[PDB]
RNA sequence: CAGGUGGGGAGUU
């Protein structure tokens, strides 16, 4: 249990903000609830202040798991360890890409997001930029990382790939 | 001046129904003896007209909006009773979980 | 806000104008310029009915318990139209982010009685 | 028997969900208004796309009564003595809508980080993953929680250990919340001196601590005499259930208020 | 007043 450095926190803001752009303020400041994050071991939790004063009692060894994990810390500091912010990032994801059923269970089990497979697009998705995988019932399935733009995908063969999956929901129970 | 006979002609128009005229002669700058008198008139006619809607589920709902223009803008009591109708509106909109086709028991929450 | 929803609607191409716009509505309860910054906002491919736009016409239903009844019946009208399939907007919503001022987690049962009495037929139509 | 998340779902949506999919599911009686039975489901129920997104989460039927029994309210504090496995958690975190403090304690690791992940999958935001004794809980780590939820495990220690608990909670149990200081203590075994002994030592011990009716529509009243042992009257408010009786494992439910 | 948390801070090895 240890406050973020400001490091640390500009070291993942770029990475919220590859996925969610300039939204991440909406989640920062909040008037009706002081939810903020916090650090514990390496695992980065966006936890209440409730959350906190309830979490502050507990230890810092004892306390496993608080509020919903962004990801681990790892050496180089990188993020999306965790798919648990998926639902959170879901209402502020600046591109979406619809995914048709075809390649729903492909992407359930990890594989990357295929031409022939793509439903629907932003058509303003930019290659090697953090995009949201969505189905046809608008509900969040993963993240994948396209590195393709819509000019080009307009015209391009089935067998081709747009987006490589990163992480999916099959993970929780995987 | 001729705030008393809005306030009567508010009073007549409230009888005969059983709030942006009335938030307006309250955030007037005279309101904002005579003075008093007319903000405790008007603050009566507020009370009146809450309770008449009180009733109503959305209560709480209509009276948001006065009550943040209350809030922004004697005045403390009535923005407390329109705090705690707007609450009891709320629990009663909660405790009423019924489906808008079971408009009765929200008739009988009424 | 209606002169930066227009400027953001030039082809071929705003967080803080659409915070105002929300937040100016309470103050306000013009009108074909609000119905026209509506269908503008309606207009615009994919970025709406993301069951924020439920959000914002909650307030907008809060606030039609007065002006003409005409401007309720178009602004009513304005969401019937609406190819999104929510229905929950006239009744308990999702969350009321964006400054709230609202509830979070009836509004026709209240205009039904009205001085019009079109607006009753019109509550009833909606329903 | 499966529990559909309100907070992620709704329950015809999830009932049409589980008919696309090819689950028979029906409702699980009337007491219970998203409690969904399936009788068949040729395709796997927990690797099905809604449980893999929390739509739904395999519990029963018996333990969602305690919930029900518990009844916690928004913006309370609402302690757990045994987190595990999570599903009476998530269905406390469902019915307080996101709302309030949800004190989740699991004395054992192992079951605590499966609990973590189920609510994870859940998307329960307000709840705290601890792990500390329950007894030693109400002074050491924190108490005058609103509600008190002592699903206590279920021959003379098992007794011994659920007395010790129900005295902790009741201590955490703070009286003067303005919900109320209800404690909802459940077992997950049918034998009265584990269930009606229990319940009538803490009363004793415990003066400020009255029965209640647990509220449940179904269920078996508590025994008030038992061969040569005699409980006290108000012991016939706990709610019971039997395999035999209400089609569900068997259970005890009590509740009881705190006034001072 | 008591308790929890406490490489947050101060001090010992």
């Amino acid at each position: 249990m240890r406050p973020l450095t400001h490091e640390e926190t500009k070291t993942f803001f770029e990475k919220l903000a590859q996925y969610i752009g300039k939204n991440i303020t909406h989640l920062i400041d909040r008037p009706d609830d002081p939810h903020c994050f916090r650090l514990q071991k390496d695992r980065v939790y966006y936890v209440s202040e409730r959350a906190m004063k309830m979490a502050t009692s507990v230890a810092r060894q004892n306390l496993m798991s608080l509020g919903i994990c962004f990801g681990k810390f790892t050496k180089t500091n990188k993020f999306r360890l965790h798919i648990t912010a998926l639902d959170y990032i879901a209402q502020y994801a600046r591109y979406k890409i619809w995914v048709k059923s075809n390649g729903e269970m492909p992407f359930l089990y990890g594989n990357h997001v295929l031409k022939a497979h793509v439903g629907r697009i932003t058509d303003d998705t930019p290659q090697h930029q953090g995009v949201v995988i969505y189905s046809m019932n608008d509900t969040p399935l993963g993240f994948g990382v396209t590195a393709r733009s819509t000019l080009e995908l307009r015209r391009l063969e089935p067998t081709a790939i747009v987006a490589f999956h990163q992480a999916d929901v099959g993970e929780y129970l995987r | 001046q001729l705030f008393p006979m809005r306030f009567h002609i508010i009073r007549s128009l409230i009888y005969l129904s059983r709030a942006p005229s009335l938030f307006e002669v309250l955030d007037s700058s005279y309101v904002s003896v005579y003075q008093d008198g007319l903000i405790d008139q008007l603050l009566e006619l507020l009370s009146e007209y809450y309770v008449l809607y009180a009733t109503d589920i959305s209560f709480p709902e209509l009276v948001i909006p006065a009550i943040v223009r209350s809030k922004r803008f004697g005045l403390l009591t009535l923005v407390n009773r329109l705090e705690q109708q707007s609450k009891f509106m709320t629990e009663k909109r909660n405790q009423q979980k019924f489906a808008p086709i079971d408009s009765d028991s929200v008739e009988q929450f009424a | 806000v209606s002169t930066a929803f227009e400027i953001a609607s030039a082809q071929g191409v705003l967080g803080l104008f659409v915070q105002r716009l929300y937040k100016i509505i309470f103050p306000f309860s013009e009108m074909e310029m609000l119905l026209k910054c509506f269908q503008v906002f309606f207009f615009k491919s994919k970025n709406i009915s993301s069951s924020r736009l439920s959000s914002f016409s909650k307030r907008l239903a809060i606030a039609s318990m007065q002006l003409p009844e005409h401007s309720a019946s178009a602004d009513l009208a304005l969401l019937k139209k609406l190819l999104s399939r929510y229905s929950k907007l006239s009744r308990l919503l999702t969350s009321e982010e964006q400054i709230g001022d609202g509830i979070y987690n009836y509004e026709p049962f209240l205009l039904k009685n009205h001085y019009s009495p079109a607006v009753s037929q019109s509550a009833k139509e909606l329903l | 028997t499966i529990r559909t998340n309100t907070l992620k779902t709704q329950r015809r949506e999830l009932a049409q969900a589980l008919i696309n999919r090819g689950v028979n599911l029906e409702p699980i009686g009337k007491w219970s208004k998203v409690g969904l039975q399936v009788f068949e489901s040729q395709v796997p129920i927990g690797a099905t796309p809604e449980y893999l997104a929390g739509h739904y989460i395999l519990q029963a039927a018996s333990s969602f009564l305690p919930v029900m029994a518990l009844a916690p309210q928004p913006n309370e504090r609402i302690l757990d003595m045994s987190s595990a496995p999570g599903g009476k958690v998530t269905y406390v975190a469902a019915l307080q809508k996101n709302t309030g403090i949800i004190f989740a304690n699991d004395s054992n690791k192992a079951r605590t980080k499966a609990l973590s992940a189920n609510i994870h999958r859940l998307g329960v935001r307000n709840a705290i993953v601890c792990n500390y004794d329950g007894r030693k809980f109400p002074n050491e780590v924190i108490g005058g929680f609103d509600r008190v939820l002592l699903d206590a495990p279920c021959f003379d220690t098992l007794s011994h250990l659920q007395r010790q608990l129900l005295l902790s909670a009741i201590d955490s149990v703070n009286a003067d919340s303005k919900t109320g200081g209800f404690i909802v203590y459940s077992t997950c075994s049918i034998t009265v001196d584990e269930d009606e002994a229990v319940i009538q030592y803490a009363l004793k011990k415990r003066p400020n601590v009255k029965l209640v009716s647990t509220g449940l529509e179904f269920g078996r009243e508590g025994f008030t005499r038992f061969r040569e042992k005699r409980f006290h009257p108000s012991l016939k408010l706990t709610r019971r259930y039997y395999p035999h009786v209400h089609n569900i494992d068997g259970f005890f439910v009590a509740k009881l208020k705190k006034i001072s």
